[PDB]
């Protein structure tokens, strides 16, 4: 369809190569490409080789595109024989299992934008099955994970990215966590005595 | 075309009517003057129907609102006038006399510092309140007796200027009325010249009707269709810091900004305590170089 | 209870505002605008569209640059096509960027920026420029991105090394490149990448923007400057004038030389020195001599007094609304507030309390 | 660089283009060096700043871009090829480059060139095309296949280099060497066809990877650490400014270039607060008539006056023929220009400015006689009709002339004599 | 035009009868309020000094820009009689009248009034509660009377009579009831010392002797007069129409002491707004105004629905139109009502799209109207076809020869008024039956 011509004229795309020496040159293009704010995209598999150590942070963590639900190739007889071991073992529900296994490579994807608490990003679901699942979800991921979040489109998707974007591009003042969320050594004295 | 909202400030000091009436004869010539006030702001409302007038006098320690009353009965003036001009003069020399009282009350204790800048100032904020309230003309009137001792315009300076700014920012000229011994006041007829203002300067108390009544009749619904009766034409410039004296062509401060007439001593700011560069004070030192 | 509400946002708005400092702010300036004119700008996203609003913007902070410190030039270079095309020279007529800036408003922004050539280029421009005058440069921005022929990075060091600031006014969101431009120049500062979030706050940052800086006191330059205070003249003949070369009635006439000019503040074109009034210098006393805040005395208090100092006005009355200056010891209305505070610089109560 | 004023005064070329774009300093640099034969090094002194303005107008250039990308396919086509695209794509594709310069000079025309290359397959793989047997090309351009792809190696093989260990994934996976599992799934596998070749999306997709890499190293041209890396900055001390304050002390001097007293003072205001309750009448405000009729004359003088100085409220209109009206206003300027030259020699304050001095001082006194002959010609044109009005429209620019005349031999007389 | 239409009067009254109206401070104050700003500068500036001055001087002080106004006002001050220019010397001395000269001085310096201000009594009581109210009353019943809504309280019979006679309101004998002309829709329309000045202007029109300079000078006293004070009953001609017109409610009087109320006030001056409508393309009338009076207007040219607090509502009919139009009432007056009675949200859409449209061309290819022409060109277009024809009946003269002869008796005609319409290419025209004779004999010479 010749889409990406159209996103070559905003960012740099960047394919996960099968070869990790490509990928690390892929990679470097990358982070210097977000180093001098021309910008760019990563296209990274969610148990590929990007995703089990490296993070990306206050320019490279910004906005993120899972791409549905990870789960596994069916049909393995390897799979299936693990299934029938595990449930006869410790009464395990396979599909659960299934979407656990899937529900933490999400998860594993996705813990690799916020460095400090000064970043910030937005995460996506690009699944419509992924609404049951926020009780399976990790609680402190969930638990900004709103109930109207549960099922959005496009636009307002984008709508609150904007307005995200706009909010998180405003200065604090220092007042509002300077007690609450940042702890100087006398704030910790006066939480370690508020237990005591 | 508009009411003309009228802004008079008088500037009362008996340091300056004393010395006036002590070098001349004409004793009660501000009474003379305040007659004459009178009948200009007669002539004023009789012009337009609303063109309302402020007046606000500035005595040694301070200011005063008087016209109107305080947001918080004898009859001197005669019962066959007008109603609404009867009803202006009754409380003006009603405000006057009270301030008069107040002032030989209070006479004794000493106060060196004239309050003409911060009755402009509280005048132009009036201003501003009526123009936004409800399409006015701004036109502001200063009377002042200027045969009293010109002891310090340097702190006058300033706010003097301020004003200024503010009242270009409002399009209101500040004409200027002086009686007193001293031809010129320079800081007034600069005034004068930026805001569009109409300075003059006469002695006699007598011939102030009709003086103020051809001259300063300009508003701004005719002032193009008007020339300005000024004569006098005035540098803008100022006196030096450390010398006193105007200069044409000389030196600031990079950060204070003060006039230097000359190398300050020890090449440090009078002003702002910067000290210089040798080197840069040496090529403002240098002579021309030339052939033998 | 919409003046609990009011009373909170204005004591978080006063928070900011608690700290007011006699600073050395630069006199001397040296203002750049560039401007890009792209298809980000093309988006009538923000009525009616983006390039619309920053040509009118730009005319008004033109005027009040002009106004409130007339002791500088003013250049505009536009950033169109990959190509950034200067069209404003550095001068003293702001009339002269405002039939410029009119000529950007009849041609169509389209293109892509290059912040390198843009940049470079103002720093060319910025090259001939004396010590003591403060280079600094006004950026807007709506891409998210930028094409560039080459490094940022060795750009960023040389206009580092040549004194020079920036502050950028970004359209959309952060860009992390502006973010360290904005703090490597501003020696680690975040306060001047900025984000509007409506055509009200862009309108608030422009009169931001309209006010002079503070300078750093390592940054050292304390020296004299030479000046000249012309005079007018009145003749009633024509007379060649020496900067347009045609026929003037009047104009003034330089202090040094003698030759004369057609306008002020201008520096001579035949003695090469510098002219000015009184009036220019001192329009900036306002920020030489700062005004402090005045405080609301408290309702539950007994009162000094119970109508305007100032305007003479009743005070009204759950709050108690009287804004005192401590200077002078009296409590004024809000009104009259906003007005010392922001239209006059002075403040009547200090004038007849005598010192 | 082209950047000293030793390069800027060097620069004839575009001294000449910048002259050819004015018209007037055509006409101010003809009357300064042509006419008058003014060192033109000083003619350009002035506006070294226009120079490199200029300079740097002409200088920049854009940034790389997908001009392949941009190409669109758009029944029939018809070619509207843009030039500065056109060595847009030679300079992004010296192998087109090329094959354009061994082709148009050599075989056919420009147009039928581009009409090749847009059928060409060697356009499909430069371009996010997939190339397909079932399209035929253009075999001229598709002879430069394999030297595209011998470039394209040649490039890989520069654009290889070492990497960091800190993000190095080949050392990630070089882990274990010895990983003993299981082999992974096809689905998440590159994939491959039905004969167990590749579609060549891997081929597609390092392609564009290899346009990323060219980008970014054309961005990486001529024109440890980690420990700076890995800093969290979120728990460090707030910075603040360093700026200084200033104080004001306020000293200032009185106005260089009889005394009341109290009792009397007090007196008088006695007896003026008697007379203020005393009586007020405002019918005692008119006048004399006669002092008031010398008020009359005061005040109507003071209106004459201010309105003769109003009556001489583009430039004016006159009545000079036009020809002599162009004549001295070229004057005026080239006086005015030898004028600023001397008074920047003048001011400049050297023993080496001094036969400089001496020369403009002389080209001066030639100014002022050919004034006074002009002078002399208006006189014998107009009978003085309104050759005084001549000479009073060029006498300023002579009065600061001959004042900078005076100037120059005051200062002679004190330091030679 | 209504200081054109007493300017006018006063420059009908004679020289020394003007100069009989200048002789009493009140009504030179009256004067000097009507005169334009530069010739009232003149009389204040020359008022406090007895030198006349010649034209010269003023000429020279004269700024040169607004020398048209000047000539205006200089035209007026002599074509009153209010100055004295006479050719003195060979320069025309500029003389003011005397008699006002003085008469303002002393009105200036609270001199010789001799009760030109006003016979006074000073008995102050409240207005707002007696004068006020009778005042509204009394107007309220002239004006639903002048509406043609029913009400009881008939005006006084000189007012009827008045009316009667006048062209304004036509008490139309053969149906004897009061009809609403053109005139009498203008008067509708008019401004409220406008009806008042229009009122005295008639009533000193048709009165006779009854002192006329004694009306004159009562009725620039009685403007000059202030509210709410008792006053002493003065010359009896003007103490009967003082009568008269507390039988128009202007004045409360207990038969000696008399109360004036604020009409005398809104007589001497003028003391999403209220009187704001906002146009529809439905009709449909949101008016942000409400009384009686305004839906007893609005009756005529308006289907109304129902009055509530400010909202009047309603829907403009095209009946309501023709009811409008067959009145004789204009469409010019229906617009002039409309026109001043616009809204703020929709003038600022109006000059939004004028500004729009500026840039794009001049002339915009539209037609002029301002008021926005969904609603308004509406109205317009049906006013533009409730006429739409030109009708000449009577005499007419055809077939000319030489053009000449059909220009030189066409332009006659113009000349004195009484041509209705012509056609050069048809060398034809028509003229008024007053003008038949006129024209015939210059044709015969
Ligand atoms: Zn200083
Ligand atoms: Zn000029
Ligand atoms: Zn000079
Ligand atoms: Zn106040
Ligand atoms: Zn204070």
């Amino acid at each position: 369809m010749g889409i990406l011509d159209e996103v070559w004229k905003h960012k740099l795309i960047l394919v996960e190569t099968p070869d990790a020496q490509e990928t690390s040159l892929a990679l470097e293009t990358y982070r210097k490409a977000c180093s001098n704010g021309r910008g760019a995209i990563l296209l990274s598999v969610a148990r590929g080789k990007v995703s089990e150590g490296i993070d990306f942070d206050h320019q490279y963590g910004r906005t993120v595109l899972m791409i549905g639900i990870p789960f596994q190739y069916t049909e393995s007889r390897i799979l299936k024989a693990r299934l029938e071991f595990m449930r006869e073992n410790y009464r395990i529900r396979e599909n659960d299992f299934l979407s656990f296994d899937a529900m933490r490579h999400a998860a594993q994807c996705l813990g690799r934008v916020l460095r400090g608490k000064d970043d910030y990003g937005v995460m996506v679901l690009a699944d419509r099955r992924f609404s049951r699942k926020r009780s399976q979800l990790p609680k402190w991921i969930a638990q900004g994970l709103s109930d109207a979040d549960l099922n959005l489109s496009t636009d307002m998707a984008i709508s609150n990215t904007k307005q995200f974007l706009r909010t998180m591009a405003q200065p604090t003042d220092p007042k509002d966590q300077e007690g609450v969320s940042v702890w100087s050594y006398e704030d910790l004295i006066k939480h370690q005595n508020s237990r005591k | 075309e508009s009411p003309s909202l009228l802004t008079v400030i008088i500037e009362i000091a008996p340091k300056l009517w004393t010395t006036f009436d002590e070098e001349g004869n004409e004793k009660g010539s501000i009474i003379k003057v305040l007659e004459a006030l009178i009948v200009f702001l007669n002539a004023h409302l009789a012009f337009n129907s609303a063109n309302k007038v402020a007046v606000i006098a500035a005595y040694s320690q301070g200011i005063k609102y008087l016209y109107p009353e305080s947001t918080s009965d004898l009859k001197i003036i005669n019962s066959d006038m007008y109603r609404r001009f009867r009803n202006v003069d009754e409380t003006l020399v009603e405000e006057i006399y009270k301030l008069f009282e107040l002032e030989k009350k209070q006479i004794e204790q000493n106060s060196q510092r004239s309050t003409l800048a911060g009755a402009m100032s509280a005048g132009l904020t009036y201003v501003n309140r009526i123009s936004k309230e409800s399409s006015l003309k701004s036109r502001l009137l200063v009377l002042t007796c200027g045969s009293g001792s010109s002891k310090d315009e340097i702190f006058q300076y300033i706010p003097i200027m301020n004003c200024i700014f503010s009242a270009t920012k409002m399009k209101c000229p500040i004409d200027v009325v002086k009686i007193g011994g001293s031809k010129e006041s320079t800081f007034l007829q600069q005034t004068t010249d930026a805001t569009n203002g109409v300075y003059l300067h006469v002695e006699s108390t007598e011939g102030l009707i009709q003086y103020l009544a051809t001259a300063m009749f300009i508003d701004p619904s005719l002032r193009p269709i008007i020339v300005k009766p000024n004569h006098g034409s005035v540098d803008f410039r100022t006196s030096c810091y450390l010398t006193g004296r105007v200069v044409a062509v000389g030196f600031i401060c990079s950060v204070c900004l003060c006039v230097l007439s000359i190398i300050p001593p020890g090449n440090k700011c009078p002003a702002c305590d910067s000290q210089f560069d040798e080197h840069v004070i040496a090529k403002l030192k240098r002579k021309p170089v030339v052939p033998r | 209870a919409s003046l609990v509400a009011s009373i909170v946002e204005a004591r978080k708005k006063r928070t900011a505002k608690k700290n007011i400092t006699p600073y050395q702010r630069g006199i001397i300036r040296s203002l750049i605008l560039t401007l890009d004119c792209s298809e980000a700008m093309l988006e009538k996203d923000l009525r009616p569209n983006r390039h619309a609003m920053i040509i009118q913007y730009a005319i008004d902070f033109v005027h009040e640059f002009f106004d409130q410190n007339p002791i500088s030039q003013m250049g505009i270079i536009i950033m169109r096509n990959g190509l950034a095309q200067l069209v404003s020279q550095v001068s003293g007529n702001p009339q002269d960027h405002i039939d410029a800036l009119k000529s950007i408003r009849k041609q169509e922004p389209k293109g892509n920026p290059s912040l390198q050539n843009a940049l470079e280029m103002a720093r060319g421009l910025l090259l001939p420029v004396p010590a003591h005058c403060t280079r600094e440069v006004l950026i807007v921005f709506g891409s998210l991105s930028t094409t560039d022929p080459g490094d940022i990075h060795q750009t960023i060091d040389s206009l580092v090394s040549e004194k020079i600031r920036v502050k950028v006014l970004g359209l959309s969101a952060q860009v992390a490149i502006c973010k360290e431009l904005c703090k490597a120049t501003n020696y680690g500062d975040e306060s001047f990448y900025k984000i509007l979030l409506d055509e009200t706050h862009l309108k608030e940052l422009f009169n931001e923007a309209v006010t002079p800086l503070p300078v750093n006191k390592i940054n050292k330059g304390f020296t004299l400057v030479k000046m000249g205070f012309p005079t007018r003249i009145f003749e009633d003949t024509p007379t060649f004038c020496s900067c347009h070369s045609k026929l003037v009635y009047g104009g003034y006439f330089c202090p040094n030389c003698h030759s004369k000019v057609c306008s002020l503040p201008t520096v001579c074109p035949c003695c090469d020195l510098m002219l000015i009034l009184s009036t220019h210098l001192a329009r900036s006393y306002h920020h030489l001599m700062p005004l402090k805040t005045f405080a609301e005395v408290p309702t539950t208090e007994k009162f000094r007094s119970e109508d305007c100092f100032s305007c003479q006005s009743r005070f009204p009355i759950l709050t108690s609304s009287r804004y005192r200056c401590e200077d002078c010891k009296q409590e004024f209305c809000v009104d009259c507030d906003v007005f010392i505070h922001e239209i006059l610089h002075n403040c009547p109560g200090c004038e007849s309390k005598p010192v | 660089d082209s950047l000293s004023k030793e390069k800027l005064l060097t620069n004839l070329k575009l001294q000449q283009s910048l002259l050819k774009g004015n018209k007037v300093l055509m006409k101010v640099f003809q009357e300064t060096v042509i006419n008058a034969g003014l060192p033109p090094s000083e003619f350009w002194s002035t506006r070294i700043p226009l120079l490199r303005a200029f300079a740097l107008s002409t200088s920049q250039k854009v940034g790389p871009y997908n001009v392949l990308s941009t190409i669109k396919p758009v029944n029939k086509v018809n070619v509207n090829l843009s030039r500065e695209k056109i060595l847009n794509i030679f300079e992004n594709y010296p192998i087109v480059k090329k094959a354009y310069t061994d082709n148009v000079p050599k075989n056919f025309k420009e147009p039928e060139f581009w009409a090749r290359f847009f059928s060409s397959k060697l356009f499909r793989k430069l371009r996010g095309e997939k190339i397909m047997q079932n399209d035929r090309g253009d075999v001229i351009i598709d002879r430069y296949l394999t030297l595209d792809q011998e470039f394209d190696r040649k490039d890989d093989d520069m654009l290889l280099h070492p990497v960091k260990k800190i993000i190095d994934l080949d050392g990630n996976i070089q882990d274990d060497p010895v990983v003993r599992g299981n082999r992974p799934d096809f689905t998440m596998q590159p994939g491959v066809d039905i004969n167990g070749n590749s579609d060549g999306t891997v081929d597609i997709l390092k392609g564009m990877n290899r346009l990323s890499e060219k980008m970014i190293m054309a961005l990486k041209n001529e024109y440890n650490d980690e420990r700076n890396e890995l800093k969290i900055d979120d728990l460090n001390e707030s910075y603040k400014t360093n700026y200084a304050i200033i104080h004001l002390k306020r000293n200032a001097h009185e106005k260089t270039t009889l005394k009341v007293s109290n009792q009397q003072m007090l007196q008088q205001l006695s007896l003026v607060m008697d007379n203020l309750i005393n009586k007020l009448d405002l019918n005692q405000v008119v006048p004399n008539n006669e002092v008031s009729n010398k008020i009359n004359k005061r005040v109507i003088t003071a209106i004459k006056i201010n309105a003769k100085q109003a009556k001489h409220n583009l430039e004016v209109k006159s009545t000079l023929p036009i020809d002599l009206l162009e004549s001295c206003r070229m004057l005026h300027t080239t006086c005015c220009e030898f004028l600023k030259h001397f008074y920047i020699h003048f001011q400049s304050g050297e023993q080496k400015q001094a036969s400089t001095v001496k020369k403009l001082y002389n080209h001066l006194k030639d100014c002022i006689e050919k004034l006074n002959e002009l002078f002399q010609d208006v006189l014998n044109g107009d009978g003085e009709s309104m050759s005084n009005t001549c000479t009073a429209y060029l006498k300023p620019v002579l009065n600061s002339i001959t004042l900078a005349t005076h100037k120059y031999d005051e200062y002679f007389n004190e330091y030679n004599n | 035009s209504l200081k054109h239409s007493v300017t006018q009067y006063l420059e009908e009254i004679p020289q020394q009868v003007q100069n009989r109206l200048y002789t009493s401070p009140a009504t030179c104050l009256a004067i000097y309020r009507i005169l334009p700003p530069l010739a009232k500068f003149f009389i204040m500036a020359m008022v406090f000094n007895e030198n006349e001055v010649p034209l010269l001087d003023l000429d020279k002080w004269v700024n040169s820009n607004g020398k048209l106004q000047f000539q205006n006002a200089i035209k007026s001050m002599k074509s009153l009689h209010l100055l004295i220019p006479n050719k003195s010397s060979g320069t025309l001395m500029i003389n003011l009248n005397p008699t006002f000269k003085i008469s303002l001085r002393n009105a200036l310096t609270g001199g010789e009034v001799q009760n030109s201000f006003g016979v006074v009594v000073e008995e102050n009581v409240v207005s707002l509660d007696l004068l006020d109210e009778y005042s509204a009353n009394k107007w309220e019943t002239i004006l639903h009377f002048m509406v043609g809504t029913p009400l009881a309280k008939i005006p006084s019979e000189k007012v009827l009579n008045l009316l009667k006679h006048s062209k304004l309101m036509e008490e139309v004998n053969s149906t004897g009831e009061f009809k609403i002309t053109n005139e009498g829709f203008q008067f509708l329309l008019q401004e409220i010392n406008s009806q008042l000045w229009t009122l005295l202007l008639q009533y000193l029109k048709m009165i006779e002797t009854m002192d006329l300079v004694d009306v004159l000078h009562f009725i620039f006293m009685l403007g000059a007069l202030e509210v709410g004070k008792a006053y002493k009953i003065l010359s009896e001609t003007q103490r009967i129409m003082l009568q008269d017109m507390r039988d128009y409610g202007l004045v409360f009087q207990k038969h000696s002491i008399f109360y004036p109320t604020k009409l005398a006030l809104m007589l001497t001056s003028d003391t999403i707004p209220d009187g704001s409508l906002i146009v529809e393309t439905n009709f449909k009338i949101y008016s942000y105004s409400n009384s009686p009076l305004q839906i007893a207007v609005l009756s005529l040219f308006v289907h109304l629905k129902a009055r509530f607090v400010n909202m009047v509502l309603g829907q403009i009919t095209r009946e309501s139109i023709r009811r409008a139009l067959t009145n004789g009432i204009t469409a010019d007056q229906i617009i002039a009502y409309l026109e001043t009675h616009a809204h703020p949200q929709m003038r600022r859409l109006a000059e939004e799209k004028l500004e729009k449209k500026l840039e794009l061309d001049p002339n915009c290819k539209e037609p002029l109207q301002v008021l926005p022409p969904t609603v308004v060109d509406q109205i317009r277009l049906w006013q533009l076809e409730l006429d739409r024809v030109i009708t000449y009946e009577g005499s007419l003269y055809s077939d000319f020869e030489t053009s000449q002869e059909y220009n030189l008796l066409s332009k006659y005609a113009q000349d004195i008024g009484v041509l209705l319409w012509k056609d050069d290419k048809k060398k034809k025209f028509f003229i008024s039956k007053e003008g038949n004779s006129q024209v015939l004999d210059f044709a015969k010479r």
